[PDB]
Parts: C-alpha cells; sequence; structure tokens
C-alpha cells in the first residue's frame, strides 16, 4: 500500500465508479486523478 | 470554456530540490460544451484532420493540431509541412502558331508517407498512358536508384511524352537515411494530410478537368538479403533521349547500378555532358553521342554474365556503339585484363536494361516495400472507386484531396515496420524488370492513412498546378533525433470528437474542388 | 435516441454472429457483408457460399459400399482471401504421427503450383493419407493478373461461417468430432528475389498410384521452384502424367519403372554445385526402383556432359529436395511463416478450452464462425501479410521446406481466428458436406469489374458492433451444425 | 451503478498502473494478466516477476568490497515476450564512446546462441563494458522446440512495469538515475532460407580473462553463422574452454598464443571463396598473437590445401568477421530491425520529455512501467513480428553485423513501450535488485501443458481500460522506486 | 483573469481566394489579465524559465511556448528546450583500487551560451591546481582538436598528466550537422535562457567537496582561416599521453591529425593494435602502442611539410614512434614519396602538441575561428575578479545551479551567423603559438548575448560525481533544409513590460544558486 502510483488510480477508480461514464467524463477525472486543476 | 494544469508531482509525490521530471505538459485550454470539452489542439486537429487547407485559412485551426486527440502516446513530437510544390508541363514544346492550343495530361500518387509527399507524372501529349506506357512508368519508380537526389521536385523522363518527378516533404526529408548523423524517429502517424491542386492557368484556356480519389494501399516488405562477403545487384542502364538534341545522334541514359557504391563517372573519351549522384550507391545522369565515353574507378569488384568483371582499383568504362533515334547498344569495359566487355540493347524512353551484377561489398539487409500503384488508369480509378469526385479544372480552381486514417479504424502508429524501398506492383506489370539491390523510394510508409491520387486531364501547356500540400505528422523522437527537443505530452484522447471525424471521413469522401480548398 | 442501427448492420450481426443461421433466419439484411465499423469510405463487401463434397479418399461417390470401416478427416480453416481451409484424410481412421504430421506439412509448403489443387479434388501425402484445398471460388477467380485481372487493395474478413454437416447414412450415422478456433497470425519470411540465377529446389514426391500394382507401380509429383512450368509428356513407357496449369515447374505422373517422362528445359539448370542444363536441353526423368515402400528415380539432359542424378524417395512420405539453382530469375515474393492449428485432437482439448466435440449423429455435424480475434477492432488486413505460407510446426524441421514460392498463396486475416475440426470416428460410407459462408469487404485499386460493386463502407455502428465481438467472445466459435 | 468491472478487471486496471503496488496494495486481485477488453474466446495470461539483482561486472555477490568506485548500468527494457531486458555497464567509469556503444549493439546482433546468454551473466564487450541478458524466465523456461514443447499462437504483453530498487548501503548510496520509456518497433529483415550451401560467417570477440594475463591470455568467442554445433575443447595448451548449447556454432575460451583448441566440422565450409573444411576436416583455432587490446586468430582446417585462416582482432573493440558459407541446409528466419533507445543520459532528456531522473537515495531506486504504448488498442502481436533481434542505433553501421540466426530470438509485443533506466556514479559496491512484475496474454496452439489454465477473454469493460489508457498517455511510467 | 486572442488568418480588407492566402495560421494567443497587463504563458512560462530555467518547471510556472523572448521582434520563430543531464564522472587512471578514505577530484565546468555546445567540462584526477603550463596545455587542446565532433560523445578526454577534460553538447542541436554535404541549419538564433543544474552525486557521508560558481560574459571576436586552391597551408598536430591500463612507459597514445588534409582511414600497419579512427571531415586518428607499431592511410592530399614535398594524392603515408617514454615521446612520419624527408618528431606526453606546419594540395573554404577569450579556471581568480559570485560546501548544498542572461546587450538582439566559428580559446598567459592552424577546434555559433559561466568543484571524492541537468531554451528563423522549420510559427509578442522585470532582475542578483533551488 505504497503504491503512489496506484493511489492515483483507485482515486479515479473511485471516482469513476460513480462516474457518468462519459468518456468526456472520463478525461475528466482522468485529469483529477493526476490531480490536475483549472487555473486562476 | 477555462484551462487545465497538471502538477510535477503526482498526489504525493515527494521529489527531491532536483529530482522529478524536466517537463511540464502545456497547460489545457480545452473549451467547453453542454457535454464535451475538447482542447483547442483536440478541436484544430479535428478541422484540420477534416479540412487541412482549410480550416487553417478558416481560421478553425488551432492548438497542438499536428497531434492527434487520442491520449495514446505519452509524449510525442508533431507538426505539419505545408510545402507548396508547382507542378507545370516537361516538354518545351516550341510551337509556331500563336495559339500552342497544346493539352497535357499528368497525374498524382499521395501516399501517407513520413518523407515523401506525392508522386506525379504528366505526357507532354494529353496522351492517355499505356500498359507498357505505364509499366516503364513503374518499374522505373522501382528503379530510381539515389532516389534522394530527385526530391528537388526536378522533372524526370522515363517515357516518351511522359516525365515524373517525386516530391519530398522539405524537412522529413531533410532528415537522412545514414548511419552517421541522421536516422528517423521510433514511428509515427500521419495526423492528417491534405493537399490542394490549385489550378493555375490564365483564364483564357482554363480547358481540363480532373478527378481525385483516395485509395488505400499497404506494403509488403519484401526484404532484401544481408550479404557479406560479394552481392548481387543489377546494372541498370535506362536509355532516354537529350530533352533537345537529335534522338537519331544523341542519347540521355541513365546508369546506375545496385549495391556498388557511388564514385564519380567523369566523361574521359567522348564529347561530354554529364552529371553523377551524391548517393551512398553508384549511379549517372548524362548525354552524349556515339563515340563518347565516360569513365570511373570501380569501388568494388564486380561480376557479370558468371566472369568477373572488375576489382576495386579497376577502371570502368561506358560507352554507347549505336544510337538510333529510339534504340541505344552500349559497352562496358573493364581495366582487369582478362576480363571481357558487356554489351546490350535497350531502348530509350523505355524498360531499363538490367545486368545482373555482383559486387565484392558486405551487403546491410534493408526490405524493399511492394506497395500496390493506385489505380493511375484515366479510367480505372473512376470504375473501382466510388467515392471518387471530378470536375473540370476551370470550375473547381483545382482539386482538394484530405487523407484520412484508412486502413486501420484506430490510429496506429506506423513504425519502422514498414519502412523502405518503395517497389510498386501493379496489374499486367512484369516484375522482371524490376531493379535488385536498395533503390527505389525509402521511407517510412504511414499504413493507417488512405493512399490516393488525382489525375488532371486536357489542361493547357500553359495551366500549372500549384500543389499547397498541409502534411501533419506526429511521432516518437529516440536518439540524434533534431526533433526530439519538440516533443511534449501527447494529446488527450477525445475520441468523442475523433469518432465524428470518422465518421464525416467515412461517410465523405477525401476529393473536393480548390474552391471549397 | 433509440440506438437505431442500419438494417444492414444488423445483417453483418447475425452474420458475424451466425453467418449460416442468419442467412436462413432471414436475419441477413442489407449489404450484410459490409462492417459497421464506419471506417472505409468506400469498399466492397463480398460473400460467397461454396459448398464442397467431401468423400473419404478412396470410397466412391457414385456407389456407396456401406464398408463399415472408418476415417479421421480433419479440415483447417483459414481467414485467407480466397483459400477456404484446407482438409486431410487417413482411410484408416488412423492418427496422425509426427512423420505422417511433418509429411502432412512438408508437402503444403512444397506444393508448387498450389493453384494445381484448386479442385476440390483430393491428393495422396502419406501412406494412408490425402488432403486437399478449398478456395473460395469468386475469390480464387481473382486470377492474379493473366488475361482477365482485377485487383483489391486490402480486405478483411467480414465473417466466416463453416458447417460440415455430417452426411452420413444413418444407417452407419457413427463418428464424432472437435472444432475449436486458434488464432494464428503470419510472419513474412522472405524468398528474396534475384537475376541471372536463382537458387531453388528440385522436390519429387512418391507414393502407390491408387489401382495400379503396389510394388509396380507409383505415382509421384515432383517439381522445380524457380524453373518455369515446363510441358512434361511421357517419353516412353507405360502412361500416367498430369500436367500443370501452374506457373513453375511441376508434374504428377505415375508408371513402371522403365517408363519415361521428357520435357525441354526453358532455362539453364544447376544441380550439386554441377550444371545440368541449358535452356533447351531435354530433360529425361525416371525410376530406377520401385518398391511399394520405396522408390529410387534420376533425372538425366541432352546437356553434353550433363551429369545423372540419383536419390530416393520412400513412397508416401516425403519429397527428395536437390538443392538446385535456376537461369531465370525469381520476385521478392516471401512465404508466410504461419503456425500450423494443433493438428491433432489430442492438443485441441489441451490448447482450447473454448472448443467443442459432439457426436456426428446428434450434431448434424459441425458448424464454426470464426471471428476477429487477433485484434479489438477490424483493422484492415492488405498487402502486408500476403504471399506463399509455409505452415511451421514444433516437430517439422524446416530442412524439408522447399525453395521456392510453393504453397498456398493468398493473403491472411491480419484479425480473424482460424479454426480446425478433426472429425474421428466417421465412416467411409460417409461424406462431409461443407457449407461455407464466408463473406470479407475490401476495397478496389484496379479491375474491370469489382469496382461498380463498391460502395460506401458501413457507417460507424459502435453500439452493436460493440457487443458483436463481446457475444463472439463469450462464444465457442465452435458449434453444433444442426445449431446454423 | 455506474459499472462494475469484475476483479479481473481492476486486478488488472491497477497492474497495468502499479503491477508493485497493484499486488502490494492487495489491489491486484482476480484473472489480473488479461485485458478486460473482451478481444479472446479463450487465452492464457500469466505474470512472471523475476527478482534479479543486477550487481557490478566485477564484484564479489560474496563479500562485497565496500569499494566506493562507481560503475554505469543502463536497462533497457524490452515488451518482449521471453526477454526481460538488457543491462549495460561500465567498471571504469567512462562515458559510451561511438566505438563503445558501436561495440556494444554489434555484440547485441551477434550473439550466436542467445540463449547461452538467458543466466544473464555478465559479458565483457569493451574493456569496461559489459551487458547481460536478463529473461522472463517462466516464459523462456518454455523450451524454445521443447521436450513438452508447448507452443504459443500470438500474446500480448498486459503490463511490463519493474523496478530496479537501488540495493546500497547508506555508506555508499552515491546514485543518480533517469528512466523514459521510449517505444520501439520491429522491422522484419528475413533471414533467406538456402539449400545445398547457405552463407553466413565466423565472428570472433576477443577480450581479457578476469583474473588473467592482460597480454599472455586473452579470451576470446568464436562462433559461426548457419554452422551446426559442434563440441570444441582445447587440444594443447593452458585450458579454458566453455561450449554452446545452442544449434549453432559458438564457444567461449581461454588461453595463451600457445593454446589450441579444436573441433570437427559439422558440415561443409568454405572461407575466402575457399573450400575450408569439409564434414570430416578436424579445425583448429589458435592465437598467433596476443596482447592487452589486440589479437590474432587462426584457425587451421584438417581439410587437405585447406588455406588457413589469419585474422587481426582488437579484443574489447568489435568482432572480426570472416564470411562463411556452410554447405548446411537452412530456413528462412527473419531478423528485427529494432531502433536502439537512447543509450546516453542527454540523448534520453532532449528528445523524450516525459522522462524523470532521480537521486537514488532519495528515490529508493527505480520503477518503470510500460504501457500500450503504440496501438490505440490492444492488438495481438503473434507470429507477426517475431525473429532475431538485430538493433541499429544511430552512428551503428551494420558494416559488422553477422550474417547469420543471430541476436536476441523472441517476439517483440508489437503495441508497447520499451523502456530505459540510465543509473550513473553508482557505488561499485552497490546493486540493482531488479522486481519486474510482467504479464502477458496469449493463445496455444499445441503443447501438454499450457492449454490447461487457457480461459476466457477477459470481458471487455472500455471505461476501466479507457480511464488506464488516460492515466498511461498521461503519465511519466517512471517513478520513485519508492512508488511501487 | 483568461482571455484568449484570435489574430484573423486575413488582414481588414483582404479579399482572399480559396486555395491561397496565407498557409500558416496563428496559435492563439492566451494571455493573463492582470491589473495592468495580459501577458501570454509564451510569456510568462519564458519570464519564468529565463529567471529559474529549472525551478520554474519544477514548479509549475514553465508556461507554453516559454521558449520564446517575448518582445515582438520575430514573425515567425522556431522555440526549444533542450534538457540534456549528463553525469560527469572522475576519469580513469586504472582499475587502481579506490579507498573511500583516499583519492577525489577537481572538476570545472565552463558553460557558454553557444547554440550546439552545451559546456565544456576539465577535471583532474589527483586533484590539482592549475599551473600555467597545465593551463596553455589544455587550451592549445581545445583549440588543436580536429573533428570536434569526435568526442561530442561526452566522453572524458586527457591531455594533462592526470588531467582530462570533455565537451557536452546540446544533443538535438550538436544533431543538426553543419556544413555537411546537403547539411546546414538555422538563419539566426539567440538563447531564450539557459541554466544548469549540477547536482552533487555524492554518497550521504562521503559529501566531502565544494564549488564556486559565476557568470563571466565572454564574446567571439572572429579571426580568419583563409581560402586557397592548389594548396591550403595548415598543419599536423601529434599530441601524446599513456592509454589506461597501459604500461605508460611504452605504450603511449596519440591524437596524431593533420588540418587541411581530408580524414583518410588510418589503419594500423604493423604490431600492436591501438588505433581509433575520426569520423570528421579531417584527417584525425588516435592511436596508441608499443614503440616500434605502424599506422597508415593513403594520403588523400598533395602534403609538402618542412618545405619540402612530402606526399601526393596516393602515396601512403604512416607512422610510427621512434621513441617512447613514460612521459616523452618520438615520432616518425614517412611517405611512401618518391625520396621524400622524414619527419622526426618528439613530444612531452602530458603536454603540449607538436604542430608540424604544412601545406596541402586541396583548396580550402575561408573559415573563421572565433576569438572567445576562455574565461575563468583559476577558482580565485574568479572569487577575487567576479563579485557577484557564490562558494558553497556540496556537504550544504546539492550542488550548484547557474542561470544566464542576455549581459552582453541589454536587448535580445539576434545572434546570428554573424559570429559562427571553431572558436579556439584566448587567455592571460597563454602562447598563441600552440594553436593549431587550419579550421579545427570546437566549431559553433556563439549567443552574442548571454553570459558565460564557469563552476569548478574541488575535494570531490573520486566515488563522488555530478548530474549536469541542463536546460537550454533557443529561438532562431529557419530557412531551407531545416529539419525543423514546421516547428516554427508565429513569434513571440512584446512584453518588454514584463521583459523589463526579467532583466533587472537578473542583474540584480546572480546567476549562481544552491543546486536545492531549482
Ligand atoms: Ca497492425
Ligand atoms: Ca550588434
Amino acid at each position: 500500500f505504497a503504491g503512489t502510483v496506484s493511489a492515483l488510480a483507485s482515486i479515479g477508480l473511485g471516482l469513476l465508479g460513480k462516474s457518468s461514464a462519459t468518456p468526456s467524463v472520463i478525461k475528466g477525472i482522468a485529469q483529477q486523478a493526476v490531480g490536475a486543476v483549472q487555473a486562476n | 470554456q477555462a484551462t487545465i494544469l497538471k502538477p510535477q508531482l503526482l498526489p504525493g509525490e515527494s521529489v527531491a530540490p532536483s529530482g522529478g521530471r524536466g517537463t511540464m505538459d502545456p497547460p489545457v485550454h480545452e473549451i467547453c460544451a453542454q457535454s464535451i470539452d475538447p482542447s483547442e489542439g483536440a478541436v484544430g486537429w479535428f478541422y484540420k484532420y477534416m479540412d487541412p487547407a482549410g480550416a487553417v485559412e478558416s481560421g478553425k485551426a488551432l492548438g497542438e493540431f499536428s497531434k492527434v486527440p487520442d491520449g495514446l502516446l505519452r509524449y510525442s513530437v508533431d507538426a505539419e509541412q505545408r510545402p507548396i510544390v508547382t507542378i507545370e508541363c516537361p516538354t518545351v514544346s516550341e510551337s509556331d502558331l500563336p495559339l500552342d492550343g497544346k493539352l497535357w495530361r499528368v497525374s498524382f500518387i499521395s501516399f501517407p508517407a513520413f518523407r515523401l509527399n506525392f508522386i506525379a507524372l504528366a505526357n507532354i501529349n494529353n496522351e492517355a498512358l499505356t500498359l507498357e506506357t505505364r509499366n516503364t512508368f513503374i518499374q522505373t519508380l522501382n528503379n530510381i536508384t539515389n532516389w534522394r537526389d530527385l526530391g528537388t521536385g526536378q522533372w524526370a523522363q522515363f517515357a516518351p511524352g511522359w516525365y515524373y518527378s517525386i516530391y519530398v516533404l522539405p524537412n522529413t526529408y531533410a532528415m537522412a537515411e545514414i548511419g552517421d548523423r541522421t536516422d528517423s524517429v521510433t514511428q509515427f502517424r500521419k495526423v492528417y494530410k491534405g493537399i490542394t491542386f490549385e489550378f493555375n492557368a490564365p483564364t483564357l484556356i482554363d480547358q481540363g478537368w480532373w478527378v481525385g480519389a483516395h485509395i488505400p494501399v499497404k506494403p509488403q516488405s519484401e526484404t532484401i538479403p544481408a550479404a557479406e562477403r560479394f552481392s548481387a545487384g543489377s546494372m541498370t542502364v535506362s536509355a532516354s533521349n537529350a530533352i533537345f538534341q537529335p534522338s537519331n545522334t544523341v542519347a540521355r541514359i541513365v546508369w546506375s547500378i545496385t549495391p556498388l557504391p557511388v564514385a564519380t563517372v567523369a566523361l574521359t573519351t567522348g564529347t561530354g555532358g554529364t552529371n553523377n549522384t551524391s548517393g551512398k550507391f553508384f549511379s549517372v545522369e548524362i548525354d552524349g553521342n556515339v563515340n563518347s565515353v565516360w569513365t570511373f574507378t570501380a569501388p568494388a569488384s564486380i561480376l557479370a554474365e558468371g566472369e568477373p568483371f572488375a576489382e576495386e582499383g579497376d577502371t570502368t568504362s561506358f560507352s554507347m556503339t549505336t544510337i538510333t533515334a529510339d534504340t541505344v547498344v552500349y559497352s562496358v569495359s573493364s581495366s582487369l585484363t582478362g576480363s571481357s566487355v558487356i554489351v546490350r540493347g535497350v531502348t530509350k524512353g523505355s524498360g531499363v536494361s538490367i545486368t545482373p551484377v555482383t559486387v565484392g561489398i558486405d551487403t546491410e539487409a534493408v526490405n524493399r516495400l511492394s506497395i500496390e500503384m493506385p489505380a493511375l488508369t484515366t479510367e480505372e480509378v473512376t470504375t473501382n472507386v466510388p467515392k471518387y469526385e471530378q470536375f473540370l479544372c476551370k470550375e473547381s480552381g483545382g482539386a482538394y484531396i484530405v487523407h484520412y486514417k484508412m486502413n486501420n479504424p484506430v490510429f496506429e502508429m506506423t513504425g519502422e515496420e514498414n519502412f523502405g524501398g518503395f517497389q510498386f506492383h501493379y496489374p499486367g506489370y512484369d516484375p522482371e524488370n524490376n531493379a535488385l539491390g536498395l533503390r527505389g523510394i525509402v521511407d517510412t510508409f504511414e499504413n493507417n492513412f488512405s493512399s490516393a491520387v488525382v489525375h488532371f486531364w486536357g489542361i493547357s501547356q500553359s495551366a500549372t498546378i500549384v500543389c499547397k500540400t498541409y502534411d501533419g505528422w506526429e511521432g516518437t523522437t529516440n536518439a540524434g533525433s533534431t526533433v526530439g527537443q519538440f516533443a511534449h505530452t501527447g494529446a488527450e484522447e477525445e475520441d468523442e470528437v475523433v469518432q465524428l471525424a470518422n465518421r464525416l471521413q467515412m461517410e465523405l469522401t477525401g476529393v473536393y474542388q480548390a474552391d471549397d480548398n
């Protein structure tokens, strides 16, 4: 349970699980997973 | 709408004061919608992939449009080459009248190839192509030796009323294939490729029409053996005619030799008129009269008709005994005493004369790519293709062609797999007429994209074609890559769009008018 | 949105799913032969349903002897463009031993002018073994640059459905079978193109000529790869010369030892570091000894100083290769190293878990539905992997491979799984009818006839395609014939 | 309930992601070696977890000296079937001269029986440089032609990912590295099949022997391209031999200029266009000279009038090759031209952006994780691209490439990043433990053992995979070991 | 606040045909609206990069096409970063064992805002004080390098006894061949920023070491190598040394090379080997060996030395060593020329190189060399003469991190071809006599704008090394054959509004920092 990279999955996999399943949406989570953000 | 920014450190990553990565995924300016948020690159790409030339001057181009939005590559370099070539009739057909109502035919083959743009061949006379006519053509493109020394876009006679030239893509072509300085990238994809064939004609005699149609072609790596002590080769003497001088007097044969090393051919005994390559293998461009004789020191041992002909330190002398206004007889002569002379019958503007040679030179193995020359027939295309379009050049101020991910439903990464010596086969065409060694075009062929051709017909000697091409390639750089310094993260997968595109494309004809550019 | 798919995309569905039943269930709608992946801007989709009557190698077609004797017959189906499938049979229900196996293989790779077996007709290849090939008419029809020539820039099987109906009198309506799909991609092992001379090999298979004194006569089919087709005619003795339509040199003959066949060399030849003939010599091939088991042969020519040639070939199994060099030239043309789908009823089980097996009595035969197994999408299979495939397999020694352009030359579907079906307890008094609904979709480059049929590639019907290979997946590509 | 992937997906996802944390985090569950793309009827998924402790070349795995000396070690993981990666090294702290790297490569392009190297044992190709080949056991274990002879049709790497733990005592952690995934694809440059005489070549790589007279005694690796393997042994002189296991001829031996080993020809051989020796004739090999940088080798044939060989070879440099020609028959096999993933710290950092460098001390090693980097979807490498790994690179000229079936013989996983991890300035006294969690999915054609656990393909779970794919294109694939 | 501007593809009023017009579109400008300005990321990004070329990226400030100086000067431009990372290591004397409580080295770096070239290394194993002789021996060397690309591999190179240096180039730019057959480069160019972090790769404890860094400007004033025809005069150098693991007393290595003379494949004719060849276009070769060993090749062009005809287009000249000691060596070059003379010459291994003046029967391309006054080498010469420097113990700083900046000019005047050359180095106390004639030395264009730097390290345990993670940004204007024209497009807009800061900011501080602040 040291995997960071792994956490960075279950985090998004986590979302996905209750996410609209849109591949567009997937992009969303997939960036959130990397912990990205909307700057300003 | 809004901008996105990913962190160097992944949630939790604990880097040192100089660790991490050295990059910073350029921000995401993906635009927004009720259902999707493609990034300007994703978007730009869509339009570019769709209407390359237009979408740009259309203003709809933007962001990493030269990158494909299918979030496949973790990192990738990419760009677009917009080389603009002006194709125009080869023969300065001298006319006495004030109105040389002459017309010429011309056709272009587009290959979604890494370094190659498209091919083109015209007929000074508007005559169509004959089988054997066509064949010579073909066998010529297979026999082209130091092909690189042709990218200049220069015209080249192969048939009587026929010439042909090949156009590279300025930079990718500007990336050599030698072990010393330049080697390609690990692989790539033709992100989108379009060409406009502007009908540059005097708005006086704007006659003519053209047919365009996309045809997919996948290459076949019919590879060449790696030789050691000796290597098999082919001595080529494609006899031709002096674009100006008297056939029945002077000939213009091109003389190359498949695996034998490039060695300067200086005309010694004769009248004069030579132009040798710079390619790695030995080839020559020379025109002259009978008595004339060129020379050169044979880089390596050479056999032929069984018996040895030359040795490293030998000096070969090539001449021509007879020059009918259409046929040509020639002689090849070795220093090496005990050897006998070589002679052979050719026919300028016709097939080449082959000479199963053998060169005392280690031979790197390299594949040759067996590629079916797309319907070149005035009217074959018209048949095997329903999605072809066609109008008069007058109307459609030219032709607009947009290639597309034709072969694979999705965008694979055509890599080194299919790379090599283009060697075109076709129906009715005999390969026996195919030159040996690694000659012909050499390039990585985007096996995903749609190859495609467009023949112009019934135009005027005066009318010329400005081919504005927009080639968009993306690939992964390895080493020595003079480009690796441009690669960033690969486009994000926005299939939402992508699919649409694919549909359109499919749904559409990759051909349009240079007025819909 | 209803998820409305073109009625023709639906056709494709069932067709892919159940290429045979779909037709029968009328569910065969629209131009079902085009793949709804919305890929091609245009394309030609075709579907040949060629039917073959498989009889037991020796058993007549006329009279059906109710022997109450049996025979093992298996078929290997390949998603090859024109090649429908291959079938091999043992007139004694026997097992496929190694040599037999290897011989079988060996043969297929050394099949010179393979077009010579376009005819479903059998061909002994071992002591009690025969094999034959089944081409897909319409495609096989596509003469590779002859007089009548059309062409396709690339294609992809849209589905393949073969159903080996167990045509056996209910009387001895016995035996069983095992079917299974095994995906195989080919590798392009190249046959270097050459000039003044071209290396090659002179093969000479030998085996008893059904209906001739076993120990006396022997039917043999000897060929010579780069050597251009030569017209052989018996020169002196007991008749028995069947020639080839082929482009290279091959001929099947039979006769007394003293019998002699001869033809003129259409190009200079070399054998055992030595010369053998000029482009005009009169080559003479005959036999020295004929054993119901073995056979010695020897060929010579009018070439002055031309030594003779001699080697032996134990009748029924393998060929006597002869390293040769021909005076003509070769093309780049390469063979296709292709793994050979488990030929033993053994491995098939021990390797394919989604394989099936029923008795031919209940399961009126065996019906298999080929499917895109190779890659998750319907990639286009073009030129890239076309060539004379030569199957390799454990045990099989490449040594036995010819040297020229041999074997079944065709294109392989870089996607569809190949499948094999072994019938075991069949009664010679039974024949396996083979319904073959196989439909490909490709693109034309040059031709005078096919073009006019090319329209638009089926629209991207993502939703269907989706489930499509989803089902095929969780499903055994094998099925009870009667379930077609 | 948006979607419910079965464990085998999750477990997979997490693995094709953090193949270490997956397991470590117990997140790896279900039959995870199968890609939930749902493309197979049946498939055998598998995960080989080799843990090799890549110790410095000249080091005692026993009483390691707390030296404080350095050494470069670059790992170039390839998504090959039974090939984990290659290990580059350099005891003397020296850069990779073109000479050097060109020597390196050629070594790997001319490795006679690469199998003889599976031991991953160190091999000195250059004065201070070594290499070695670590393999994915279990697969490699399945003997190529085998005894139970299990044969896999097609496969596909489902997830590479391996960590290169920086095994070093706080005393000496002086170390820093940097990885990066660079995709690679093999272009099948085919080796032709010939008949009576097939060409090949004779290689001889000379170098000094560990703990031996750097000018009095030198070790070479003499081999022959298409030559059938034959046993050698010192005949007269200072002992020192190591025979090959492969089907071709090669051997490693140490000794002085007086030392002479010999073996008997397995078949005819021509050399310098001259019959060097026939079947019987016993060939001898010795050294006219021996220094610290050069060696004159010379092979004497038992043949009568058989002129012998004499050759200069700078030990530590390339391999001096003598074109050959054996009387054996050869099957045409495929050599695979393959770009060599940037071998230089800079070459890598400037051309690849998604690289990630670290100080070993802080980053407890390195952890790279490959991923389907070519096909946007998991196609299925099979026979498709299998052969002799023969690499090139900028600079490298094939002028020094072996004519025979050499190099690393395997199948390169078409679509999948091959990566590189360079460890610079590592303590002599430190090693790299390499636990790779490699997994693949394939199909069985013939075998007796593998086709048992062959089951159904993974259930097509897009979203899952979809995401997985997003994260990849998204990531670096190179992380602090502390992140596995 | 955010904003996105779009420059139409047309101009107000332009009536444009479909087919034609402009072929390139303008990448959309994204501006960060500020209460006083709204630069585009390609600015900020730059800004930051230019300012902290590493920490700006590690931090998350490297936005857009930051490799483009925002000063609306170029219409079109090519931008690109290069982050080569070499791990300069101690050189090799021999597997000569190594105790931790023992040996260590001194290694210095000189970084020049040169287009292709990255930085020049230099180290002394036994840890030495740069003696005058040592210096010259060095400089003379760098200069007399024939096919400078020959070592672009960033491989160590000896010269003085126990002294080695090396050259590291911008892997991608070095990758772009010069004056090659059909090869050439960009039109102009200008470093957009460039910093280097010499991470201190040292064992946690043997953290011993101290380094100094400082920015010192240097501009190349060019001197020319005149063209000629019948024969182009030049000279052949031959330096000496003892290969590694080599009996220094009787096995010497030499960097024998002739200048205007064409590379001619050198081949060992007799005796032990020890011979390396050069890819470059000029005759250069590296051989070593027992005294009486012989080398050779076929003299490509008419050679005349010692005022005497020495060779012809075909003669085969060979080089053998008369007497080789563990310090000095006497060599001999013999012509296969009918009654030619012979060249007996001797050189001191660890120092200097024998220049035998020659004249080659070959035409020459006039190409000038750049008189670039080499910067500091004297650890204390810096400290004293350059105020804005910073010294640190590696123990208390993971290393050094320097960052340059247009110092030579307050503006960013594109430093085109105007100063291209195989720059030989100039230094206080160096005889330009040791200089090689012909066009040798490292070839390249020098950013006639940026400050060059130097960063000497001492007391670095042999076992400790230095990872030199660099970040060289630059933008030029491509012309023809450029393998980059594609990556070209619209120039950066003028953000002097910001630029200014950056300038007066840099100057505000040193260019030297801690390798833990990047
Ligand atoms: Ca593919
Ligand atoms: Ca100025």
